């Protein structure tokens, strides 16, 4: 992670190294010091499950009445599996 | 180096092998040195052919 | 005689491992001096031999032709007593040739030589023969030395040989100049009998360079792509000066310039 | 979506393959066996469109892509060596070959840094190959396969560049990896065992042409007298 | 009768072996093995007497052979690719290396002849190493093992990477082989059939020294973290 | 000067280093050939510029000097009538050098080149580059066609001038010839500084011709270590004697010969 | 084989049951009739079996009754199974 700046979320595979790591520094640093803006390559993951999901609708809540949001390039698979959920509706993808 | 860059210290004594004869000799110790005073010459050159009896014996200086 | 001898004392200094080799290039009839034509040999002898003799008509050609002109200025500009072939074929056959043979034989046939040996200790033979204990000399060095050093130190000559023997023709074909006075003018101009004879002499010597050079190098190489060319680069650097040391003693001594 | 039916294929003087087929479909996990220096590689090529076959088709969801690139076509593959320039840092080694079909320096700069997550070297995007261990450049290589999302993912022999004691170590970390990746896989190796375990169905070449055509447990079985000299008990 | 022990060397600034041992009998499958830089054939060139160890002894039926020669000592050993002649004809190939060691006209004229009838290499007396196949080279290789017949006899990788053919054919083949003395043998070696079946005692050496010793058995059971994952269920 | 044009044809006559990868060549100019500093670059520059440095400051030195003695030796002999740099300078800069500044390229980077597109056929680049569909001609030839005309054709006149920078040298030694006298006395007879700035040109079309051989042996090549090998062998049958059509050409316009 | 006279070998398929029965068919219908191209070559083989032993007591009951026999260049794993036989002390070696 570096200072574009960017949500952490886990865009691959949820494992040892991402499961509780990446998930409660998003809570605690992400939200603390406002990257609300995404711009994340999802190309490397065949599809995303409920786990995944639950992280972006916890900034659901946040990022629409704080900051602005713009994604880049999303992939063909990504968009079936964010959008049934409800989340390309509410916020940009 | 006894092995491998040992030759390098080697060849450094036969690299100067033509340092004696690199220039002279020397031999000038044995040679003859003299002087004259010339009012007007046309084409003196930096070691031009001295001569006794259609013999060259040395040069200009 | 003296500056050219200080400036030709370049056939010492380019020995950087190759003196390791001292007694490598000695025991080479050790263990049973073999002879004969084989697959490696033969086609270390087309490289040296057959390929060269299309090589030495063609650069004979780009070599002739240039003083072939030259030999026509020189009339317009000297004059009629070292035109032509009087003061070109003097220098061409004498001292210029041997320069650019010696490039063509000892830098291109050594090099590659080397190129070739450095693979046996990579893959196909050296590699398995030398961790059991098959005599490594007998194995690379012996069958393959030989096969470069025969033929090349007459070959060095043929190269300005050719030039001679081309250059009437086309002496003729660019101007008409007479054969039989090219060959007579040829002979006196460099007393060929004494002088040409002790040029042999010289390009044995630069067939003696190869033995020392390409060997060692190709022996001792590291087993990857890039150091064959690093060890091929190493060539060119020891082959051009050692040649050029000689070019200053030789012509003074062999020759008498 | 690759279709292929009737190919035959002759490499310059030496005719490889007597009109074969498959039925490899999207995210299907197969294998395709046979003796090394039989072609095996040039038919991963003839799937993903580099060479040109004598007869028969190869088409992408019944389309003919001549003129389309293989970025565009969503198709690539794992390599011996893994497709790693040694004076180049991994960065720019997985940049190098993902410019065509939607260049962008920004999406690059976020796949890297994330897709070595599922490998676990995240901060190696400024060392070399030379500095890495063999490991970690087959691990770098399997994410520069997965850089553009592709369907097609052919595996040609990842391991050959490493000792075989240090394959079987890897061997056991790809198994589950390519199970987790579930793409249109498929796997050429000269070990048996490997395939064995991860394959669905096996397309084992005899003599030039597809004979063994089933999953691992009915060709434990043996199709033919090749196949049962093939693979010894 | 091959013997050594406590045997150190260190290959300029890189230790290759801190102190190791074993008791290998004549004619047996020698091998190391392990990742690039652990000495799978520095061992081979130490007992050879090509390379010159620091620390311990080697032994020929409890004789010193540091200082003894090849043709003296009467070593020798067979290679990976077969160690063979490259350049050189299958006559050759086992007429050139019989001058050496116990030279003799008769031994040259009638044993070399009539040596390569006896296998079946017949009418591939004047074709070249290049031009056969690794089958056919590794029947001259058998040949060749015990042509002079050592009394310090080595291996290095019978069958590691071979076709997928072939390496089933060696399996049993150079196996049934060796079957004929069948005595202690020792191989270090990916292979798991080829260290079972054929192998009595196992002594891995790892990181310097050695770190696995038993039989495959004992060593089904884990030595090392590297181990355990190395060796699959 | 009918030389002019028979130097050409010489090398017209035989193309068998360019014409089975000339389709190749003829779609990077389709496809227009790349230009910039790229990796690429800087690699085609060591072998071509960085290498070479130490060559021509050191071999190219001694060579110029052993052609210096040819001049030395025509004082000794003709003297007056040949004075100076009447006749060395003369056929050092427009003729002799030329060529030997051709081997360094034509024959040492030539054979470099070789070395490394064959061995990244075989392991680094193009063995899965071509795979990928990552066009090979752009990827690795069409930048180093442009880089061969940058810094080459410059270096061969800096070859030759070394040449001159060694004259002076050893005015002195070889005799005791004023350096100022030598090289003003040499720049009347040839109008050298007038006609040396001008004659950049003449080797600008031999970079190119250098480079069009030496890419096909290592682009076609087969990449097994046998297949490299022989490639590099036939790099420098080829490229030896194809890369002097433009002699006399230039030498009469830029040169003013 | 030629004449040399040459060792008898298979010149069909090669096993060591095959030319230990070839030897005791070339004993029948060749050494039968005075006549012995036979330079026993033991080289390629480890260690002797009954087969090997067999061989060896039939060519003493019949070659060395009208000439000598060759028995040159054998290792010495073989040559103790010449040594079993007891043929040095009485048979050339």
């Amino acid at each position: 992670v570096q200072y574009l700046n960017q949500e952490l979320v886990v865009s691959g595979k949820i494992d040892f190294e991402n499961a509780e790591q990446q998930y409660q520094a998003g809570l605690a640093i992400i939200k603390k010091q406002t990257s609300f803006p995404l711009i994340v390559d999802l190309k490397q993951l065949e599809h995303g499950n409920t786990l995944a999901l639950a992280v972006l609708v916890q900034w659901l809540r946040q990022t629409p009445q704080k900051s602005g949001l713009h994604f880049k390039n999303v992939p063909e698979k990504m968009l079936k599996i964010i959008q049934a959920c409800h989340l390309q509706e509410d916020l940009h993808l | 180096a006894v092995g491998i860059f040992v030759i390098i210290f080697g060849i450094a004594l036969f690299f100067l092998a033509m340092k004696v004869s690199g220039l002279v000799g020397t031999n000038l110790s044995d040679g003859y040195t003299m002087k004259a005073q010339f009012d007007n010459v046309n084409g003196l050159k930096p070691r031009a052919k001295v001569t006794m009896s259609g013999v060259t014996i040395g040069r200009v200086d | 005689m003296n500056t050219i001898a200080w400036l030709g004392r370049l056939v010492i200094e380019r020995i950087r491992g190759i003196g390791v080799a001292a007694l490598m290039l000695l025991q080479i009839i050790f263990s049973l001096p073999s002879a004969g034509g084989f697959g490696r040999f033969v086609y270390q002898m087309h490289r040296v031999g057959v390929m060269s003799l299309l090589i030495i008509t063609v650069s004979g050609l780009f070599i002739g032709l240039v003083l072939g002109l030259q030999g026509y200025s020189i009339l317009v500009n000297v004059g009629s007593e070292s035109m032509l072939g009087t003061m070109v074929s003097l220098t061409l056959l004498r001292e210029l040739a041997p320069v650019v043979a010696a490039l063509l034989f000892a830098g291109r046939a050594g090099s590659a030589l080397t190129a070739e040996i450095g693979s046996m200790k990579q893959s196909e033979q050296l590699a398995s023969m030398e961790m059991i204990g098959v005599d490594p000399l007998k194995q690379i060095v012996s069958p393959r030395l030989w096969a470069g050093i025969v033929s090349l130190p007459m070959l060095t000559v043929i190269f300005a040989a050719i030039g001679i023997v081309g250059g009437k023709l086309v002496g003729v074909d660019f101007l008409g100049v007479d054969e039989g006075s090219f060959w007579s003018g040829m002979q006196n101009n460099v007393q060929f009998g004494h002088d040409v004879v002790n040029g042999i002499i010289k390009s044995i010597v630069f067939a003696l360079l190869c033995t020392w050079i390409a060997v060692f190098q190709g022996y001792a190489c590291d087993p990857t792509p890039e150091g064959i060319a690093t060890a091929m680069t190493r060539t060119v650097v020891y082959s051009s000066l050692c040649v050029l040391g000689f070019d200053f003693v030789l012509t003074a001594v062999m020759f008498g310039g | 979506l690759i279709e292929v039916k009737n190919l035959s294929f002759n490499r310059g003087e030496r005719v490889i393959y007597d009109n074969i087929s498959l039925n490899i479909r999207r995210g299907q996990i197969t294998a395709i066996m046979g003796p090394s220096g039989t072609g095996k590689t040039t038919l991963l090529r003839l799937i993903g469109g580099q060479l040109v076959p004598d007869q028969g088709e190869v088409l992408l969801d019944g389309k003919d892509i001549a003129q389309m690139s293989r970025q565009r076509a969503r198709m690539g593959m794992l390599f011996q060596s893994g497709a790693l320039f040694t004076d180049m840092s991994v960065y720019e080694n997985v940049a190098f070959p993902i410019r065509a079909h939607t260049l962008s320096e920004n999406l690059i700069a976020e796949l890297v840094a994330l897709k070595l997550e599922s490998v676990g070297l995240r901060g190696t995007e400024q060392l070399m190959p030379t500095e890495l261990s063999g490991g970690m450049n087959r691990r770098v290589a399997l994410a520069r396969a997965i850089a553009l999302d592709p369907d097609l993912i052919m595996y040609d022999e990842p391991f050959a560049g490493q000792d075989p004691i240090v394959k079987g170590v890897l061997t056991r970390l790809i198994r589950s990896l390519r199970e987790a990746l579930d793409l249109t896989t498929i796997i050429v190796s000269h070990d048996v065992p490997e395939t064995l375990s991860i394959a669905d169905y096996i397309y084992v070449v005899a003599e030039g042409k597809i004979q063994g055509e089933g999953t691992p447990e009915e060709l434990q079985a043996y199709a033919s007298p090749f196949v049962k000299q093939f693979l010894t008990g």
